[PDB]
């Protein structure tokens, strides 16, 4: 059985400016199977109203999904994406870096 | 436009 | 100039937790326009692009009917694949299908697709001649022989060369403002010392459509293939795409590095230098 670990990218839709509305994205791609749990975290705590795209896949059959929420960055708020997948012995937590 | 898919393996 | 239409379907069996979940999505080029989720309440094909909402009620009834029939077909195909591979009814398994067509700038048929994957690996695919199949293992060769005898490929050609091409041509016209425009990348670079010996240079491409793009780093004109960090092109969420490419350079030698950006929306390839 084919199992591929997700590639994870956490980023904003626009370059971040404190006080200016924006979108926080977590893009997971290249994984298999499709069963996956993705949460966006603000200061370690799960953000409650996160949307995600419809499950789709690439030419090699691996899945991708976009999770996203509207947000306004501030100087002292820390954001991250927590990905839970069978290929990961513990959930992978990727911190938001305003320049990736 | 989707296709009509009825064929089985 | 050329365009594509694709439908992607996923069926996932859930032993002990009901019938398999089926999800299907439709794309024109890099733009999603419909979805169906067998677990959702509506049980309808649903619009996911503004320009498909013009289609009338008979469209949504008929497309709903088709995608529901597919969900039942691949439900059965999961049980057959289970038997071909001699697998237990305890485990969860995945069947994916992709189908659709490519058209030229002409608008005329270029290629058609009709292919399956089982548990993430090729199962059977329709070859480019639209007359024969490529089967991945001995299990799929069972289906191949049965589908050759029944002329399954021939009976797909009306859809692939007719309905698919015609539907794609209609979407490209109805969604012209969206689907036929080209947004060039907005580019910039960033510069971060990582020591007093080296620094990162990151070349950014933002806001572009369609998703195809090439970002490459050169040093004194020589491609830096194996020293570049390149992320997968990613959706911004607003229908455009993002990408970046980074290289770690000796401090004080930034000026020998150039980032080259190619995209269909650029009359001219760009060269960026820090």
């Amino acid at each position: 059985m084919i199992q591929r670990t997700p590639k994870i990218q956490v980023y904003s839709r626009h370059p971040a400016e404190n006080g200016k509305s924006n979108f926080l994205n977590c893009y997971v791609s290249g994984f298999h199977p499709s069963d996956i749990e993705v949460d966006l975290l603000k200061n370690g705590e799960r953000i409650e109203k996160v949307e995600h795209s419809d499950l789709s896949f690439s030419k090699d059959w691996s899945f991708y999904l976009l999770y996203y929420t509207e947000f306004t960055p501030t100087e002292k708020d820390e954001y991250a994406c927590r990905v839970n997948h069978v290929t990961l012995s513990q959930p992978k937590i990727v911190k938001w870096d305003r320049d990736m | 436009n989707y296709n009509y898919l009825y064929r089985l393996f | 100039g050329s365009h594509s239409m694709r439908y992607f379907s996923t069926s996932v069996s859930r032993p002990g937790r009901g019938e398999p979940r089926f999800i299907a999505v439709g794309y024109v080029d890099d733009t999603q326009f419909v979805r169906f989720d067998s677990d959702a309440a509506s049980q309808r094909m649903e619009p996911r692009a503004p320009w498909i909402e013009q289609e009338g009620p008979e469209y949504w009834d008929e497309e709903t009917g088709k995608v529901k029939a597919h969900s039942q077909t691949d439900r059965e195909n999961l049980r057959i694949a289970l038997r071909y591979y001699n697998q237990s009814e305890a485990g969860s398994h995945t069947l994916q299908m992709m189908f659709g067509c490519d058209v030229g700038s002409d608008g005329r048929f270029l290629r058609g697709y009709h292919q399956y994957a089982y548990d993430g690996k090729d199962y059977i695919a329709l070859k480019e001649d639209l007359r024969s199949w490529t089967a991945a293992d001995m299990a799929a060769q069972i289906t191949k022989r049965k589908w050759e005898a029944a002329h399954v490929a021939e009976q797909q050609r009306a859809y692939l060369e007719g309905t698919c091409v015609d539907g794609l041509r209609r979407y490209l016209e109805n969604g012209k403002e969206t689907l036929q425009r080209t947004d060039p990348p907005k580019t910039h670079m960033t510069h971060h010392p990582i020591s007093d010996h080296e620094a990162t240079l990151r070349c950014w491409a933002l806001g572009f459509y369609p998703a195809e793009i090439t970002l490459t780093w050169q040093r004194d004109g020589e491609d830096q293939t194996q020293d570049t960090e390149l992320v997968e092109t990613r959706p911004a969420g607003d229908g455009t795409f993002q990408k970046w490419a980074a290289v770690v350079v000796p401090s004080g030698e930034e000026q020998r590095y150039t980032c080259h950006v190619q995209h269909e929306g650029l009359p001219k390839p760009l060269t960026l230098r820090w």
